[PDB]
């Protein structure tokens, strides 16, 4: 994930729960990112487009 | 689990006692492996 | 002597199984000490007053007994193996409890070899 | 114990079509 | 990739029986407007053996001998206790209800009883279906007047059998288990639409019983169970069993049949309640005009005897539609078409007489019921019951359209 | 060659950690020696971090339950007892809690020193019925586990909850194979990873002095 | 068999070669063996042997232990072993766990012996109801033989099978 | 060992397992023929071992309550080895005969002797020992202390069984133990020692072996145990021996 | 009773006082068998004698490997098939036979140790 | 006995071992009022009533009290007779039960609210009576004091009562000890007392 151009936020909140690679960020749902602090709706959109893009 | 907490001494005829139970209240699949697990502690203590 | 004494034992019961579920018989024998209770089958309804505390081939349990010694209850008809309309075979009401399984002995159970174990053993 | 009491129509009949 | 992709009953329900050694296994609680219910939380696969579906422990129940003398399991009135001499009273045969009733209120007043946590989770006497709490008007709506005096009767019963037994002079313990009629009204209502009667061996001694069963007095009755009561007497516990074979879909709910072959009347007698689709209910013709009874049933592909009808439209309203026309049958002598249809005519003028005897329709009860706002839960059964039997006269008559446009 | 691997990981909790270990291939005798020793190490070398002091401000009159406060001055010293920390201080250092009034007191308002950090917030310390401010001074250590009115927390300093090893033999005629396991149970202070991690550090700087020489 | 540094030690951290269960003393009833073990670990450490003639109580009484409890004395004196007699419990010292190192709790007797190296089944299954099993574990020779002894006699022992089906009567061949 | 094991030693399994072996390595491929099967057996093949111990896994033996059944396993050495509450090997062959073995004869289905219904495999002599030692609490009264007097506190069991681990208290040193659950401590039926009754309203209750602490302001009812971690120690045994097999089943 | 729907959810409203390390014990469980044990009792539970369950067990073990001749005598038990199988058919989940393998042998040619 | 059966709303109902013990209770917001002019008792679980046994002069006007009982655990292992029959049972047995006046009838709630230990009654269930509590005062002030600083010491089978300051409070531990050093001296002795040579040896 350190590849991928995510906000540093969004970064630390991937790095706290242990999420390393792209496959580990993949195999998460969308509830399952909701559950980490400091991670809410609004972030998987621009998430989302960040991985739609790639 | 509802088992009472004995806090005096556990004798001989005490151990009998307390198996007899355990077989009628949980059947012997489970006091068979309490007794292994009860006959290993006595082991490491003594 | 123990071991003499085993084999005479076990052979004067060795036919002994448990072959009916119940020979229907009406007699019973009376009690009026809780180790010899618990595990039999009443042959006839207890009452304390108008109350039917226990019914007929109701088997006595460790909670019965002792309501029959808190209360006046003055004579106890059970089955034994002295009221089975038989001595070629036993029934299981007749017999009762099973004390290796905690349940009415089964069908099948060579008793009479059982017992006679359970005597010789302890010579 | 364990030894207590003994232990073709409507083929060749189709529419022709 | 997985990141690119009826309300529940109170969860203190389930745990009391739980802490208790009640296990439920695939199926959920859940309670709606019209009650409890349980339903398969997933999909429930076929097996070869009936599946356990839910134990409940023999301790939890209150159960009473159908046959005198009247004796509990588990034993739980003491020695000497005055509501012995209240359940003793009572008639053998008809006074069953009476008796559990008397059992359930003591079971109330007991502090280490599970009733008295799991007597919360009882209707209570607005939300009971028992036509027991039906008020004079609410009979009024059942357009049945055998039923009416079926039921004022049983209210007259359990009614005298309060003035006899909870008079002035009595115990207080025996006060403040029936403080009015209504509490033991509503407790004999309990007693009638929720006892499970079953031959059960307890020991050695095999006896009829009447029995109060927590979790699995939950279960919907259906004439199509998909599942069944059963004792286990070794450990003293009841299955709950799915049948063997069928397949049970998540959210489907679960149910027995409470009485088999028995008409609407006799559930709205025991249960407060009505089925459209009930197998065995039955109406007055007067046998002048009969059809062919093979037909009808190779038509609706009802199979088996009669006393085992089944269907391979067709539900429960045709067999019982089979059960109750005219029927003749001459082994294999075949009908005349032309003689069936003078006979299907006939038939449903008689329908039809029946359906003009009822001021209101069907759809007329469907849409008061919808348009109910304040409505005691008895005078929607009483509507319920009235249109289940228009909806089976119209079932009939539908029946036998159809039966008589495929028999050519 | 001899490796090390993760074989189970699972965390029950915030404050259960479970973790399994295998070393293997190991010659005879030589698993019971490891065992025995990284487990000595993880019970009792690994420095935790604990309450150790508390001190009632505001003269609450030294008495055994305060006013507007539900649960007495014993049962909140219990609760301190029972919070999970973690830190890397060097000495000791204060904390405090200032709470205005009714509701839950937690470990979230627990104001900490600076590298000391909280493992589950949820953990209950006091409920206030009455609006009165409650103020207590905390005191807080880092400590082995064999290692003015304010009073003493007896803490006992065991970030590793348990540990128990395992050998299993293995042989194909004369050649003979011992796998060792190791379990570890932590508080959630440490991962049972970093632990066995931290119990070999530790082991191996209790054997270097032995290498030591003088200069001359 | 143990490796040595999995057995107890003592305070001199020699580890012991043999363990003996205690409980078969009391039992047994014979406490020579604890005087025999206690002046053997003695005269191993005086560099002694000991010929003793039995009854040697004839002399006074509680001669054995005299002999043994000075014996171990003199052993601690000379070596510089006072683990060899404890004052508080003599005889017994505090041994360790050669697995952890940790002491055990109680003092525990040690001592150098002398040690050699030497040179109804049918009714339990009947009991069971395990037929199959009771066949398997009988086999027929043993009655086919029998008939023959039997004939021998004038006597014959025909076996006969009535069926329950059409109550036809079949000699099995004996 | 368990109950219901055994350990045998290659050379008696081999004999006594040679015709599951043989069509092992027959129904395997590794021998073409019974012949050949027997070669492998003879020169002791490492093949052999491997299908000893498949053929072994879930065939029970009877070894001669004089007569038992229990599942063997392959051990190292040359002798058998028996657990320790408890000569002739029978293997059964037929299904039947298995069956049986299994389901009428293990050391689990027959706890209770028939004479009286008393268990049979009560622990004796050194299992007896260490659990009267491990249950002998603290030392009382005039053993206890020197003069007439005219202890820690734990929050829950793992704490004090902890701090037992580390040297810090002893196997029957007296402790307070903070308790959560119904008041379940077998003790004599008796009144409180004495009862400290405060004037805001807290009372405490010292009984013999527990502390009991109310209040007529609140509902709150707290408990604390006077026992020994050993007597933790034998209560924790039995209780995570009941969790345990629950969860493994 | 009808009121629109809105309708009074049943709780428990009244108080029911009734309402970590085995990881070790749990895995030696699964190891020795112990587990058919349990289901061995539990299949008991519902056999009204003891005797025609062990002929009916052997009966269907039988049919086994007649059916399938092959597939058992080694890892796979025939009656160890037919104890999963029926409690299986009550609508729990058990392992086939109950086979377990050790997943850290270190190749062919090792046996583990006892 | 009376001839009538009380309104047992209009008591206090207190349920010891062997009786119930009824007090007449004036209406109050907090329940804790307490009318000792009529009082009654009954077996348990029963409504035929009768006079209890007073022995102490009782309140005549009305108080407000705090009430705490008194008693054992009886904790068995009762034979398990049905299935998952429990392995033990756990009641609780009341023998007595203190009633404590509210200093100046003052309410829970009050922010001055203390507990009166001069004035304590006690309903013992053997006997069926109810009578004042002895009490002992050791705080020095006399009947002026700070009652926020007395602690109320109960001992022999609620019998003796003694206020004692609250920094005079003794550990529980010491409580315990005290009691098994008493028992274990006597006992010993009582042992010791048969050796012929016990009148020419010393305690130590
Ligand atoms: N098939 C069905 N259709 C309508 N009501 C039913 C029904 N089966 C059961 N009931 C209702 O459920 C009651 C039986 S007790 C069944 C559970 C109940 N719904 C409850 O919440 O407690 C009956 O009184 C009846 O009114
Ligand atoms: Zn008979």
């Amino acid at each position: 994930i350190d590849q991928l151009e995510l906000p540093p936020r969004i970064y630390n909140c991937l790095k706290k729960s242990n999420i390393h690679t792209l496959l580990d960020l993949l195999n998460n749902s969308q509830e399952d990112l909701i559950k980490m602090e400091h991670f809410h709706i609004e972030d998987v959109k621009k998430l989302l487009d960040i991985l739609e893009k790639k | 689990a509802n088992l009472v907490f004995h806090n005096k001494v556990i004798d001989g005829t005490a151990i009998k006692r307390l198996i007899s139970r355990l077989i009628d209240h949980f059947g012997m699949a489970y006091t068979s492996h309490i007794l292994d697990q009860v006959k290993t502690l006595g082991f490491q203590q003594a | 002597d123990a071991g003499y004494l085993t084999r005479r034992l076990v052979e004067v019961v060795q036919h002994i199984v448990v072959r009916r579920t119940d020979c229907g018989t009406i007699r019973g024998i009376s009690v009026s000490f809780i180790q010899t209770l618990i595990g039999r089958v009443l042959a006839d309804d207890i009452y304390i007053g108008s109350r039917c505390v226990a019914f007929r081939n109701q088997d006595l349990g460790i909670g019965l007994v002792n309501r029959f010694i808190t209360f006046g209850t003055q004579s106890i008809s059970i089955r034994t193996p002295f009221t089975c309309r038989s001595t070629s075979w036993i029934c299981r009401l007749c017999y009762g409890r099973s004390p290796t399984h905690g349940d009415l002995v089964e069908l099948g159970e060579a008793v009479g070899i059982i017992a006679g174990q359970s005597i010789g053993e302890p010579g | 114990g364990t030894g207590f009491n003994k232990g073709d129509i409507l083929f060749y009949h189709r529419e022709f079509c | 990739f997985p990141l690119f992709q009826l309300e529940s009953a109170d969860p203190d329900f389930y745990k009391i029986g739980y802490v208790r050694r009640v296990r439920a296994y695939g199926v959920e609680f859940k309670e709606g407007p019209d009650g409890f219910g349980i339903y398969a939380s997933k999909d429930i696969e076929p097996r070869r053996r009936a599946r356990v579906i839910m134990e409940i422990p023999h301790e939890l129940m209150i159960t009473i001998r159908q046959k005198h003398p009247w004796m509990f399991f588990p034993d739980i009135v003491p020695i000497g206790h005055p509501i012995f001499d209240i359940i003793n009273s009572t008639d053998p045969e008809r006074d069953w209800d009476l008796r559990l009733a008397c059992l359930l209120l003591f079971s109330f007043d007991r502090e280490d009883h599970f009733w008295r946590l799991y007597g919360d989770f009882l209707p209570a006497a607005d939300e009971c279906s028992s036509l027991l709490l039906a008020t004079e008007e609410d009979l009024a709506e059942l357009q049945d007047p055998q039923l009416v005096s079926t039921i004022r009767q049983q209210q007259k019963r359990v009614l005298e059998f309060w003035e006899k037994n909870w008079h002035s002079g009595v115990p207080l313990k025996i006060k403040r288990l029936a403080e009015d009629a209504e509490r033991f009204i509503w407790a004999v209502s309990i007693a009638q639409t929720r006892c499970i009667s079953m031959k059960t061996r307890i020991g050695a001694l095999v006896q009829d019983l009447n029995m109060m069963i927590p979790y699995a007095d939950m279960l919907n009755h259906s004439f199509e169970p998909n599942c069944f009561l059963h004792w286990r007497p070794k450990d003293r516990i009841l299955e709950v069993m799915s049948n063997a074979g069928q397949a049970i879909k998540k959210g489907e709910e679960m149910t027995i049949n409470y009485m088999p072959g028995q008409k609407n009347n006799m559930l709205m007698e025991r249960y407060g309640f009505s089925t459209p689709v009930n197998p065995w209910d039955a109406i007055p013709f007067s046998g002048d005009s009969r059809i062919h009874l093979n037909s009808f049933l190779s038509v609706f592909n009802i199979f088996g005897l009669p006393e085992e009808y089944y269907h391979d439209f067709v539900d429960g309203a045709v067999i019982a539609a089979a059960r109750t026309l005219p029927t003749w049958s001459d082994i294999d002598l075949p009908p005349i078409p032309s003689a069936e249809r003078k006979a299907v005519k006939e038939l449903q003028d008689e329908c039809r007489k029946m359906l003009a005897e009822y001021p209101t329709t069907s759809e007329q009860d469907q849409k008061l019921l919808d348009s109910l706002s304040e409505a005691r839960t008895t005078f929607a059964t009483a509507v319920k019951y009235r249109m289940h039997r228009k909806m089976f006269i119209g079932k009939i008559i539908k029946a036998l359209d159809i039966y008589q446009e495929r028999l050519l | 060659t001899l490796q090390w691997k993760c074989v189970e990981s699972r965390r029950d909790s915030k404050r259960l950690y479970y973790g399994r270990f295998i070393l293997s291939p190991l010659m005879k005798g030589q698993a019971d020696t490891i065992g025995i020793a990284m487990r000595r190490a993880l019970l009792g070398e690994i420095e935790g971090t604990c309450i150790t002091r508390a001190k009632f401000e505001n003269i609450p009159h030294d008495y055994s339950n305060i006013v507007g406060i539900q649960e007495s001055v014993h049962e909140i010293l219990m609760n301190l007892n029972e919070i999970v920390l973690k830190s890397n201080l060097y000495g000791t250092r204060n904390a405090l809690i200032c709470v205005q009034g009714p509701g839950y007191i937690t470990a979230r308002d627990i104001i900490l020193p600076p590298s000391v950090e909280i493992v589950d917030n949820t953990q209950h310390i006091a409920t206030l019925t009455e609006p009165i401010n409650l103020c207590i001074g905390l005191k807080i250590e880092r400590n082995r586990g064999y290692s003015d009115r304010s009073y003493p927390i007896d803490a006992v300093f065991m970030p590793v909850q348990n540990a128990n090893h395992s050998i299993h033999s293995y042989g194909n005629g004369n050649e003979k194979q011992e796998i060792l396991f190791i379990e570890i149970w932590t508080n959630g202070s440490l991962t049972p990873k970093e632990a066995l991690h931290e119990a070999s550090r530790n082991l191996i700087n209790l054997f270097i002095p032995f290498l030591h020489v003088e200069e001359e | 068999i143990l490796p040595r540094q999995d057995m107890p030690y003592l305070q001199d951290g020699r580890p012991v070669d043999m363990v003996f269960n205690p409980l078969g003393v009391p039992s047994r009833m014979n406490v020579g063996q604890i005087f025999e073990c206690s002046l053997g670990l003695a005269g191993s450490l005086l560099d002694r042997h000991y010929r003793i003639a039995p009854f040697d109580e004839r002399y006074e009484q509680e001669a054995s232990r005299k002999l043994v409890f000075s014996e171990l004395y003199e052993a601690s004196k000379q070596t510089a072993n006072p683990w060899v007699f404890e004052p508080e419990y003599p005889g017994k010292s505090r041994i360790f766990d050669g697995r952890t190192g940790d002491p055990f709790e109680q003092p525990v007797i040690i001592g150098k012996p002398y040690i050699l190296k030497l040179i109804m089944e049918v009714w339990a299954l009947e009991g069971f109801g395990v037929a199959h099993i009771l066949q398997e574990m009988l086999t027929p020779e043993s009655f086919r033989l029998l008939v023959r002894e039997l004939r021998s006699l004038a006597l014959e022992l025909n076996h006969f099978l009535v069926s329950e089906k059409n109550f036809q009567i079949n000699r099995k061949e004996v | 060992l368990s109950l219901h094991r055994c350990g045998l030693p290659r050379e008696i399994a081999i004999e006594l397992f040679q015709t599951f072996v043989i069509r092992g390595l027959i129904r395997q491929h590794l021998a073409s023929n019974i012949g050949v099967a027997k070669s492998q057996i003879r020169e002791k093949k490492p093949i052999v071992w491997e299908i000893l111990q498949e053929v072994m896994q879930g065939h029970p033996v009877l070894l001669n309550l004089g007569i038992q059944s229990f599942q063997p396993i392959l051990v190292e050495g040359r002798t058998i080895c028996l657990h320790p509450l408890v000569m002739a090997v029978h293997v059964p062959l037929s299904l039947e005969a298995q069956a049986e073995a299994r389901l009428l004869m293990f050391s689990h289905m027959n706890l209770l002797s028939p004479a009286i219904g008393d268990p049979i495999s009560v622990p004796t002599q050194d299992m007896l020992i260490g659990l009267y030692v491990l249950t002998s609490g603290t030392r009382r009264g005039i053993c206890a202390n020197r003069y007439n007097p005219c202890e820690p506190f734990f929050c829950n069991s793992y704490d004090a069984i902890g701090a037992y681990r580390q040297k810090r208290i002893n196997l029957d040193s007296p402790l307070w133990l903070r308790w959560q659950l119904d008041q379940r401590v077998i003790a004599s039926k008796e009144v409180p020692i004495e009862v400290h009754y405060e004037s805001f309203g807290n009372y405490h209750e010292i009984y013999a072996h527990y502390l009991i602490v109310r209040s007529v302001k609140k509902e709150t009812l707290y408990i604390y145990i006077r026992t020994t971690v050993g007597h933790i120690s034998f209560y924790r045994e039995i209780e995570e021996a009941i969790q345990g097999f629950s969860q493994a089943c | 009773g009808i009121q629109r729907r809105i309708w009074r959810r049943r709780t428990l409203t009244k108080k029911d006082d009734m309402l970590p390390f085995v990881e070790e014990q749990v895995r030696k469980i699964k190891e020795v068998g112990k587990v058919m044990t349990m289901d061995i009792e539990r299949l008991l539970l519902s056999e009204d004698n003891r005797f025609e369950f062990v002929n009916s067990v052997a009966a269907e073990a039988t049919e086994y490997v007649e059916k399938n001749r092959d597939e058992y005598g080694g890892t796979k038990k025939a009656i160890f098939h037919v104890l999963s199988n029926r409690v299986n058919d009550l609508g729990f989940d058990r392992p086939e036979a109950y086979a377990e393998s050790d997943p850290y042998k270190p190749g062919p040619g090792y046996l583990k140790e006892y | 006995v009376v001839d009538y059966r009380i309104n047992e709303d209009e008591f206090h109902k207190i349920s010891l071992l062997d009786c119930d013990f009824f007090i007449r209770k004036p209406p109050d917001p907090d329940n804790d009022v307490y009318d000792f002019r009529e009082m009654y008792v009954t077996p348990p679980d029963t409504d035929i009533y009768s006079v209890p046994r007073v022995l102490a002069p009782m309140p005549q006007k009305y108080i407000r009290c705090a009430m705490s009982d008194y008693g054992c655990y009886d904790v068995t292992e009762p034979p398990i007779d049905a299935p998952r029959d429990p392995l033990y049972k756990s009641e609780r047995e009341i023998s007595k039960v203190f009633l404590t006046k509210h200093y100046r009838n003052r309410r829970l709630n009050d922010p001055e609210f203390v507990l009166d230990f001069e004035e304590i009654y006690v309903i013992d269930s053997k006997t069926k009576s109810i009578t004042r509590a002895r009490v002992l005062v050791t705080v020095p002030g006399g009947r002026k004091r700070d009652r926020k600083d007395d602690l109320l010491v109960i001992r022999d089978n609620g019998n003796s009562f003694k206020i004692i300051h609250v920094g005079e409070r003794d550990d529980p531990t010491t409580v315990i000890e005290r009691e098994e050093w008493t028992k274990t001296r006597e006992d010993m002795e009582k042992h010791l007392r048969k050796l012929r040579d016990f009148s020419v040896s010393n305690w130590f």
